[PDB]
């Protein structure tokens, strides 16, 4: 569950734990294999020891014995209520705290 | 878009020995080896 990150190598919850925002409905309730990537065709794409610097630089869709490192990246989507935007606003002034 | 292309699966392969016959000028025990590409060779192996 610790595996799960954003683009910068950041953690994230798991993709099963992620709820849908206020004023928006699901549109799809299931995270999606990204296929669209640079992955095999289980979407995981493969990576050498992740080296000092702890953000690795290089994947590739090949599974090889030198990479100890694999991961996917997954797509869902949301859509909003076609009203108003104003509740938009209203849960995006906590930008820090 | 190569490297996505690559992908394994594992395969089963039996085979069973009924019989052998007509052998000539033999000299000692024998025994056969059979392998698939480079697996199942008892010379690039420790354990199988």
């Amino acid at each position: 569950s610790d595996n799960y990150t954003d683009v910068n190598g950041e953690k994230v919850l798991p993709k099963d734990d992620i709820e849908c925002p206020l004023g928006w409905k699901w549109e799809d309730e299931e995270w999606s294999t990204d296929l669209n990537r640079a992955v095999d065709e289980q979407g995981w794409e493969y990576s050498i020891t992740i080296p000092p610097e702890r953000k690795p630089k290089h994947w590739v869709p090949a599974e090889k014995m030198y990479y100890t490192h694999r991961r996917r990246r997954w797509v869902r989507l949301r859509r909003r209520d076609l009203s108003q935007m104003e509740a938009l606003k209203r849960h995006r002034q906590a930008e820090a705290e | 878009r190569v490297e996505k292309y690559l992908r394994r699966r594992k395969y089963s392969l039996f085979a069973a020995f009924y019989s052998a016959t007509m052998l000539q000028d033999v000299d000692d025990a024998i025994q056969f080896e059979v392998s698939i590409g480079n697996y199942g060779n008892k010379f690039d192996m420790t354990c199988l």
